[PDB]
DNA sequence: CTACCGATAAGCAGATCTCTCGATTGCGTATGA
DNA sequence: TCATACGCCTCTCTGCTTATCGGTAG
RNA sequence: UAAAUCGAGAG
């Protein structure tokens, strides 16, 4: 910010919006991937619809 | 529209005295441009009008049912006889003056009788124009239909043809 | 010589024969993945003109190498779709495209701030355009005191 | 996404389905629109108009119109228009007050 | 889906969901390498 | 001025108005035919009316017809006259066609008309004949060469141009050198003009004329030559028949 | 009458003439484009039809598109170009240098 | 078979000798244009072995490199003899890496690689582990016709390309990090690449892509 | 399907019906090609319709994403290409198009002498290296195209422009002299520059959609035996 | 031994220029007349 | 006996996305 | 003045 790479209202462009879709598309699948949460060790119960 | 599939808008209520008048008097009631037969290859109207000048001036009825003539008996003879018979020409042309500078004309100009058909496709149900009409409710766009008083409609291709241009107001 | 199929590698070990400089391929995905983008973009503009040449129609090359760049803008074998067009900072332009329904939704949920600078979102909030005439403001010299 | 239809007649677009397809409000009313003064007719031939000219029919010369504002070289003109009326071309159908 | 109805949190690792969230953080911003080079503070 | 479907820029352009107190049709000029793809043929076309001064400068400057002469998708130009303009230049410019006085001061002020500002001169300057004695005859090619040197503006040269032509010179005889089109110092000496030179033709005639005198002169130039041959076309008319 | 505008005011004020480029350092084309023609042009004649004043001779004259076209030719329509770039930064030609054609 | 082998043992020689000229490190035309017989004689044993053992290198930067470069350093190509990649054959080179300061590394494998070297090659920073394949070396890419001359541009050329386009860092085209070029030029992300094409229309124009 | 008959005597049944035949599938074909190119050209237009030539004459997307730092490499106008080349044409009408051109008045705003002698001087660079490989070529002068603006800096031209004119005035030794002739068409060249604001990729997608609705005018089957017999036309573009 | 990671097999969802006319619009049922 | 309001009353292309059978380290 | 479906057409 100080030297003028990106101001307070951030910077987006096509390729860092890639770059974040990616990243958020890769967060989910790892999220819905894993059970056995490993905060406390417990199994939930599986949803369907 | 003739029987051979040549369309055609009228262009232009050509004065008589401008068209082109013939040796014998006759000044024909309607001009076919020579160059829409080239491409159309539409042979069938050249031996239409022959035939039906030569059955005018006999005071006959030419047939013209597909495959009576053929590589022998070609209908272009065949008529070709009856108008030297009867004293015209026999590749079916005519001296010609122009209407407009008196002057007989380069060539023997190609004349003859052919069936037409008027089409339905009136210019009086085609034509439309808006100022300021009717306009839509949930858009309040001109409406659309010519019996409605409404607008024509400019698509994609067409806002794209507008910025195309780099004319921005054009389009706004 | 010419193949019915894409594997480079395969004639790679036959440099006695082949020469291994000029081979060109046609498919455009394999040459990206062995030989780089700019060998993909070289291979679009080639096969997107060797059509049009056998049809003989010209098409300068400045229309087909602007293809070829925006094709691969990101270094990667892109196409003029859906799947293709999300990555995009102006939504309405992709809305108006089509899926309307599906872009709002990906642009609502991260609350995606469009600054109207694609012609198509100009048109949907009736804006001036930014092409040609557009491109510029117009200022008045006013002789005051 | 509803649910339930035995025989039915139409099932009510949603609110979505008003703004998606090509008959959607986006690609029907925003990407085009219908518009005010212009027209639309038949065109045929004329060799007589200098190769950039446009034949406007009489019938469209009435009805288009163009707002002119008056200033001082525009008077005369848009007099002489008023004065000849809507139906005389050249001529004036509304004079918009400031 | 993916969520724990227990300790209330999501089935993936705090660790696992605070790296995301600052790689989305730095993202934000538009600092596509700083977010690359934060995968390396493992140690 | 804009028919559909817009398939590229010319199919959309921007057409001075002109009043024809006659009939309900939208009257167009020939050479727009072939940017616009239609014939008239029952073919129908919009036309908008801009209606604020922005839209107005910017429809004549950059949307105007004259500034559409070569696509952008190749450069190849777009307008010209197309069909019986081409076969009177042909006969016209045949050097089998000569004109006396007469006819040749007609055929120049059927064209040159220095009223409407056609030609920049006030008077319309005409050339020696090609034969002088025993009575004074004008060619076509002359009727072309004094058509350029009248629309042409002054204290500038001629066109220098060498072109060809689709009549080969087998068709014109033996030893003839009609399939060579030569413009010295503006003035046509060799060669007809067919469809290569004024239409889809690169590096003809009018193409030289826009690349030299701007786009203006080009268009006013087309203009010219398609009401010259059409008053020649009806003096000596062009017909097709059986016998051909 | 608070800073909280008077800071707002300020900052636009120096953001806007941190997006300025000098009169010394533009490096754009010194020919008028075609769009910028246009533009002009429709803009002098907006202006002369809403009663701005002009400065040539009316010979005759009843076309404010043709006046404005007479002002351009005699290079005395007093407008100023903004050329912009892709960043936001800015040049700010007039017509008097822009040289047509 | 061996004659075989050799063959592309060499050819892979060649190419790493190339790469590492191209990146910008000390390599004379000596070693590079080394014949097939001149390689027998010297990598090769008794027998025709290939002893890769033996054609491991340590790569200098030249003088040139170095001022355009300040922070460029020594460069370690390692050669798998082990058919595949051994965890602790790879942590062998791994540790020397740091062992001896070498900046950058280049890893030549036979048939695959394990996947815990995937974790474990971004594990000693600064220094770059980049890993290739015998297979995909036999034919250098930059020689093709289509590639184009790719320059990789220092802090000072591509800070000034920076300001003269007035462009962010991502609004550049932007080029694969896993591209065969990128990997080839050792590119780092948001290192400017520049591309000199040979267009139909204007022969030589330069066209500029980011790392990223 | 060989027809022995002519339009002026007539076709026999058989060949009126297999004549019938060749005409209902064109027309079919007709009716297809005008549908299968909007959807192209639609599509190209769609994603194309925000890239445009910048002030910097460098082409880019409407956010600011750069596709291209020069229109093609030279930023010519393919309008204004037609006669670049034509040195013969340009020559001969010398006289004309200095009237039209008037370097005269397009002095005091140009800057003249820098380009021309960056231009020198990567030619002669080219011209002593010309005989070398491709990835061998190692850049120490760049195109006078990447750093000299074109619009401002006469002399700037491309490298083939700069190459064609050079072989002409080598070729071909003719009042006029190379100098002069040399100015007016480096003149020419800046005049002949694609302008700040052109919707290049609306002109590149219609230029690609358009024509592809002239397609299968001509059909070369691919009678050959054993061929490539790749996908060609509409079906090619697609994929 | 067994969980994380892939590599198909199957299903799912979204696609495949303007303009003018004309015609048409549900059974089914159940109680207050 | 019998009419209008209420209640419903089967021959094309591209991806993406989810589920399930194989493998490696710990 | 509407809106949808089907049918017939023009370029
Ligand atoms: N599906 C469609 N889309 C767009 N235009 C269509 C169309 N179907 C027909 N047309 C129009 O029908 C007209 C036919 O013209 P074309 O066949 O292309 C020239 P032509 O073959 O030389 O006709 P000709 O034989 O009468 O001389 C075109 O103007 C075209 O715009
Ligand atoms: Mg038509
Ligand atoms: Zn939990």
């Amino acid at each position: 910010l100080s030297d003028g790479r990106t101001t307070e209202r951030g910077s987006f462009t096509a390729t860092v919006n890639d770059e974040r879709k990616k990243l958020v598309h890769e967060f989910h699948k790892k999220l819905l991937s894993r059970g056995k949460c490993d905060n406390c060790g417990m199994f939930s119960p599986k949803f369907r619809k | 529209s003739s029987r051979h599939g040549q369309k055609g808008v009228c262009s232009r209520k050509w004065p008589t005295i401008d068209m082109p008048f013939s040796e014998t008097g006759i000044q024909p009631d309607i001009i076919i441009n020579p160059h829409a037969f080239p491409s159309r290859m539409t042979i069938g109207m050249f031996v239409e009008s022959l035939a039906g000048k030569a059955g005018a001036l006999h005071g006959i009825a030419q047939d013209s049912t597909p495959w009576i003539f053929n590589e022998d008996d070609t209908p272009a003879d065949y008529f070709g006889e009856q108008l030297a018979k009867a004293g015209y020409n026999y590749h079916g042309n005519e001296p010609m003056y122009s209407g407009a500078t008196g002057e007989e004309l380069r060539a023997d100009i190609y004349v003859g009788v052919v069936y037409y058909q008027r089409l339905r496709h009136m210019v009086n149900d085609k034509f439309q124009v808006r100022s300021t009409g009717p306009v839509n409710s949930l858009t309040m766009q001109p409406v659309k239909g010519r019996k409605r008083h409404g607008g024509i409609r400019v698509g994609e291709m067409e806002r794209d043809a507008l910025i195309g241009h780099g004319t921005s107001f054009l389009l706004q | 010589l010419v193949t019915e199929g894409v594997n480079f590698q395969a004639m790679w070990d036959q440099e006695a024969f082949i020469d291994v400089d000029g081979i060109t391929s046609n498919d455009v995905a394999a040459v990206l993945k062995t030989y780089g983008v700019e060998a993909a973009r070289n291979t679009i503009v080639n096969e997107i003109n060797n059509v049009f040449s056998r049809y003989a129609i010209s098409v300068s090359f400045r229309h087909l190498d602007l293809i070829a760049d925006m094709m691969t803008r990101q270094g990667t074998y892109l196409a003029f779709n859906r799947q293709g067009m999300e990555t995009s900072t102006s939504s309405f332009m992709k809305m108006s495209y089509e899926t309307t329904c599906q872009f709002l939704t990906k642009a609502v949920l991260d609350n995606e701030r469009e600054q109207l600078d694609s012609p198509s979102a100009r048109i949907v909030v009736g804006k001036l355009n930014n092409v040609g005439t557009g491109s510029f403001d117009v200022l008045a010299k006013v002789p005051n005191a | 996404k509803a649910q339930g239809r035995t025989s039915g007649k139409v099932p009510i677009p949603g609110v979505k389905q008003a703004l998606e397809k090509k008959e959607g409000l986006f690609r029907k009313h925003m990407m085009g629109k219908r518009v005010n003064y212009a027209a639309r007719s038949v065109i045929s031939p004329d060799p007589n108009i200098e190769t950039n000219e446009i034949g406007v029919p009489p019938v469209f010369a009435v009805k288009l119109t163009y707002p002119e504002p008056v200033t001082a070289y525009n008077i005369a003109e848009l007099r002489q228009a008023v004065i000849n009326g809507p139906d005389k071309w050249p001529g004036a159908t509304q004079i918009q007050n400031e | 889906r993916a969520s724990c109805l227990f300790c209330h949190h999501f089935r993936l690792k705090s660790v696992e969901v605070h790296r995301y969230a600052c790689k989305l953080r730095l993202l934000q911003y538009g600092l596509i390498d700083e977010s690359y080079k934060l995968d390396e503070i493992t140690l | 001025m804009n028919r559909q479907p817009t398939l590229h820029k010319a199919s959309m352009m921007g057409h001075k108005v002109r009043v024809l107190p006659n009939e309900k049709t939208l009257r167009l000029h020939y050479a727009n035919t072939g940017a616009y793809n239609a014939d008239f043929d029952g073919d129908e076309m919009n036309m908008h009316f801009p209606q604020n001064e922005n839209a107005r400068a910017e429809a004549l400057n950059l949307a105007n017809t004259d500034s559409q002469y070569l696509t952008p998708t190749s450069g190849s130009p777009v307008r010209g006259l197309i069909q019986d303009h081409i076969s009177a230049g042909v006969w016209l410019t045949s050097k089998d066609s000569f004109f006396t006085r007469e006819q040749y001061q007609q055929y120049i002020y059927g064209c040159i008309r220095p009223e409407d500002g056609h030609t920049t001169r006030s008077k319309i300057v005409t050339l020696p004949p090609t034969i002088f004695k025993p009575y004074p005859l004008w060619t076509g090619k002359q009727i072309i060469t004094t058509v350029l040197l009248n629309v042409t503006p002054p204290d500038m040269p001629g066109i220098n141009l060498i072109s060809k032509n689709k009549i080969k010179n087998e068709y014109w005889g033996k030893g003839s050198l009609e399939n060579e089109v030569l413009f010295k110092d503006g003035a046509l000496l060799c060669g007809i003009l067919d469809k290569s030179q004024y239409g889809a033709s690169k590096y003809g005639i009018v193409h030289s004329l826009h690349e030299v005198y701007g786009p203006e002169v080009a268009a006013k130039v087309l203009s010219v030559l398609g009401r010259l041959f059409t008053n020649y076309i009806t003096a000596t008319a062009f017909t097709c028949g059986m016998d051909d | 009458g608070p800073e909280d505008f008077q800071q707002h005011e300020q900052i636009r004020r120096k953001t806007l003439k941190e997006k300025a480029i000098p009169k010394d350092q533009r490096a754009t084309t010194p020919y008028m484009t075609k769009y910028e023609r246009a533009r002009i042009l429709g803009t002098r004649a907006l202006q002369i039809s809403m009663n701005a004043p002009v400065f040539v001779d009316l010979e005759g004259e009843t076309d404010p598109l043709r006046i404005a076209m007479k002002e351009l030719a005699e290079k005395k329509i007093p407008l100023v170009i903004r050329r912009y770039l892709p960043d936001g930064s800015f040049e700010d030609w007039s017509v008097e240098e822009l040289i047509v054609d | 078979e061996n004659e075989r082998n050799i063959s592309r043992l060499w050819r892979a020689f060649r190419t790493v000798k190339e790469m590492v000229k191209d990146r910008g490190y000390f390599i004379t035309q000596e070693e590079v244009e080394l014949p097939l017989e001149d390689f027998k004689a010297k990598y090769c044993d008794s027998m025709g072995r290939p002893q890769r053992k033996m054609m491991s290198f340590q790569a200098n930067p030249t003088e040139e490199s170095i001022s355009k470069f300040p922070d460029m350093g020594s460069l370690w190509v390692e050669f798998c003899d082990e058919p595949s990649v051994g965890v602790k054959t790879m942590k062998t080179f791994v540790i020397h890496i740091q062992e001896k300061n070498f900046q950058t590394g280049i890893f030549v494998y036979q048939n695959n690689i394990t996947p815990s070297a995937m974790k474990l090659v971004p594990s000693i920073p600064p220094a770059t582990i980049e890993t290739f394949n015998e297979a995909a070396l036999v034919v250098n890419i930059t020689h093709h016709e289509l590639v184009p001359k790719h320059i990789r541009l220092s802090s000072d050329e591509k800070r000034e390309l920076l300001k003269r386009y007035r462009l962010k860092e991502s609004q550049l085209p932007r080029i694969q990090r896993a591209d065969p070029v990128a990997l080839y030029l050792g590119l780092k992300r948001g290192e400017v690449v520049k591309i000199i094409r040979k267009s139909e229309t204007s022969g030589r124009y330069a066209s500029y892509r980011i790392c990223m | 399907g060989y027809v022995k008959g002519r339009f002026y005597s007539g076709i026999k049944p058989q060949e009126y019906y297999f004549h019938c035949m060749a005409g209902r599938e064109g027309l079919i074909d007709t009716a297809v090609k005008t549908s299968r190119s909007g959807y192209l050209q639609r599509c190209l237009t769609k994603q194309l319709e925000g890239v445009h030539v910048s002030y910097d004459n460098s082409i880019r997307d409407a956010d600011g994403t750069l596709v291209q730092f020069m229109y093609g490499g030279d930023a010519i106008d393919i309008t204004k290409e037609s006669h670049m080349t034509q040195f013969e044409f340009c020559l001969d009408n010398y006289y004309a198009l200095l009237k039209k051109y008037n370097p005269s008045a397009l002095i005091e705003h140009l800057d003249v002498e820098s380009a021309l002698k960056y231009s020198k001087k990567t030619l002669k660079y080219r011209k002593k290296h010309s005989k070398e490989p491709h990835y061998k070529q190692s850049v120490k002068y760049d195109p006078v195209l990447a750093k000299y603006n074109p619009a401002k800096y006469l002399g700037s031209v491309s490298e083939n422009f700069q190459d064609k004119l050079e072989s002409f005035l080598d070729k071909n030794s003719k009042g006029v002299n190379e100098k002069k002739f040399r100015a007016l068409m480096q003149l020419k060249y800046m005049r002949s520059l694609i302008n700040p604001g052109e919707a290049v990729g609306i002109i590149a997608s219609q230029s690609v959609g358009e024509p592809s609705t002239q397609m299968t005018l001509n059909t070369f089957h691919f009678a050959g035996h054993g061929a490539a017999n790749v996908t060609l036309g509409i079906p090619r573009l697609r994929e």
